[PDB]
């Protein structure tokens, strides 16, 4: 049904830091997510979702 | 991605001079255009597929 | 605020011919080709009617 | 016993694969860095493929 | 093994970093963290799901 | 029958493989003396004879003598090896003291060398120094870098270039030559 | 508020050169068939 709360995990895929071994320090890890409905949701019929 | 128009039969591509210092091979496949967003920018208002 | 920002992000948002004589010249040959194709069909058809009348 | 003359039409179909044209002499993969990826012609000059 | 495969200095096992800021644009959501691996600890980067 | 003042052969650098890739006469820097009189030409030759004289001294002083110019692989004794000093670690904890303290109820919070002089902790006057080797297990031998390329490959003056014994022609001056096979190669 | 912020995304979403070469390719394919029509007529004459 509609109105589905979610708790996704979304692992890290970039190749340079996919399995990097991070020595001690203080880093500023940050990223930019996509809020577009048409892109992050897969439909079956293929309908325009937006 | 090199576009190929509707009903066209050949895709002439070219590359100007370069060094192929450690080339390793090719790979190719044709993709329908409505099933491919333009990742060169942010959200694009033409991708209507889902 | 939503309104003002909306713009920098939205900002920067995202016819040929071929020689008419050449197409006219090409279209001329296709017309001639159709006539000869039509002409050949008549002779083949007339050939068949000849044979079936011989059987008759 | 009352079949009709017929003409076959073969056709193959594969998905989920990307065609591959490796850049070795014998097309085999005897290493990551190809046989032609260290050929002195390609490694020391600039060409332009089409 | 017994000697030096584990520590005893009562340290956490599964940290959790809240975002240090955020944007929430119309079609983005930027989150900045201050991922800070302390001294005498070599974390990883594979086990860093969002 | 060359001129006695040949143009130097400049070597081009192939940064990836780490070896020089062919050669060619210095065709960029040239003086267009074709409009000068016989007096200036005598000076122009003196300039170009001075250039070839330097490149012979610079090659002798700097470049490593070798049987064949542009070898396909350099030995690990001629490639600049980056050798850093051994690293030392001041080991923070003590293994024995933390075991004895923890077993008694106290809960804490906050083949190189086994040197043990006498952050820190109050319940033990013991510290451990760990001196490790910080250099590679084996020296490198693939190809020369850039600071060494400019030293081993000064331009070579070629007097009377193609004269006798075609087996002695310098084939290294060909971009697509192959040393081991001794034959020009390439699919093109 | 979501109804307003989503419809903004909803409202946001909305030469013949190779046509000639495609047509020219088809004629060349067709023309080959007409060439094969020669042997069909020749074999008719036999018997």
């Amino acid at each position: 049904g509609r109105y589905v709360p979610f708790h996704i995990q979304v692992p890290q895929k970039f190749f340079a830091i996919k399995n990097l071994l991070l020595l001690p320090g203080s880093y500023t890890y940050e990223w930019n997510f996509r809020k577009d409905v048409n892109m992050i949701l897969q439909s079956s019929l293929g309908n325009d979702l937006r | 991605l090199y576009p190929i128009p509707a009903k066209a039969t050949n895709v002439p591509i070219s590359i100007p001079s370069r060094n192929w210092a450690a080339f390793r091979g090719w790979s190719f496949t044709r993709l329908k255009t409505k099933e491919t967003p333009s990742l060169g920018s942010g959200f694009d208002p033409y991708f209507v597929y889902s | 605020a939503a309104a003002a920002m909306t713009a920098t992000r939205l900002a920067s948002s995202y016819s040929s011919i071929i020689a008419e004589e050449k197409l006219l010249a090409l279209l001329a040959e296709l017309e001639a080709l159709s006539r000869q194709l039509a002409a050949l069909t008549q002779q083949v058809s007339e050939l068949r009617e000849q044979q079936q009348q011989q059987n008759k | 016993q009352t079949a009709v003359p017929s003409v076959t039409q073969k056709k193959f179909l594969c998905d989920r694969v990307m065609w591959r044209i490796p850049f070795s002499s014998n097309f085999m993969s005897m290493g990551a860095l190809t046989d032609l990826g260290q050929n002195m012609l390609y490694a020391n000059s600039a060409h332009a493929l089409d | 093994p017994t000697h030096d495969v584990t520590t005893d200095r009562s340290q956490r096992l599964t940290l959790r970093f809240v975002p240090v800021d955020r944007e929430a644009t119309t079609y983005l959501y930027k989150a900045r963290f201050t991922l800070a691996v302390g001294d005498n600890r070599v974390l990883d980067m594979a086990s860093t799901y969002f | 029958m060359s001129k006695e003042i040949p143009t130097p052969y400049m070597w081009s650098y192939q940064p990836q493989m780490g070896l020089a890739a062919g050669a060619s006469q210095d065709y960029s820097t040239r003086m267009n003396w074709l409009s000068a009189g016989p007096s200036m030409i005598s000076r122009v030759n003196g300039v170009r004879s001075h250039r070839n004289q330097i490149l012979l001294e610079q090659a002798a002083v700097t470049s490593t003598p070798r049987a064949k110019l542009n070898p396909r692989n350099w030995p690990s004794t001629l490639v600049y090896q980056e050798i850093p000093g051994p690293t030392t670690v001041l080991l923070p904890r003590d293994a024995l003291a933390e075991v004895r303290m923890t077993n008694s109820g106290v809960q804490l919070a906050g083949s190189s060398i086994g040197l043990r002089p006498d952050g820190r902790s109050s319940f033990t006057p013991n510290q451990a120094y760990l001196t490790l080797q910080s250099s590679s297990s084996e020296p490198r031998s693939g190809g020369i870098g850039t600071l060494q390329f400019v030293e081993e490959f000064v331009p070579s003056v070629y007097f009377n270039p193609f004269s006798g014994s075609p087996g002695l022609y310098p084939d290294e001056f060909i971009p697509n030559f192959d040393a081991v096979r001794e034959a020009v190669d390439g699919y093109d």
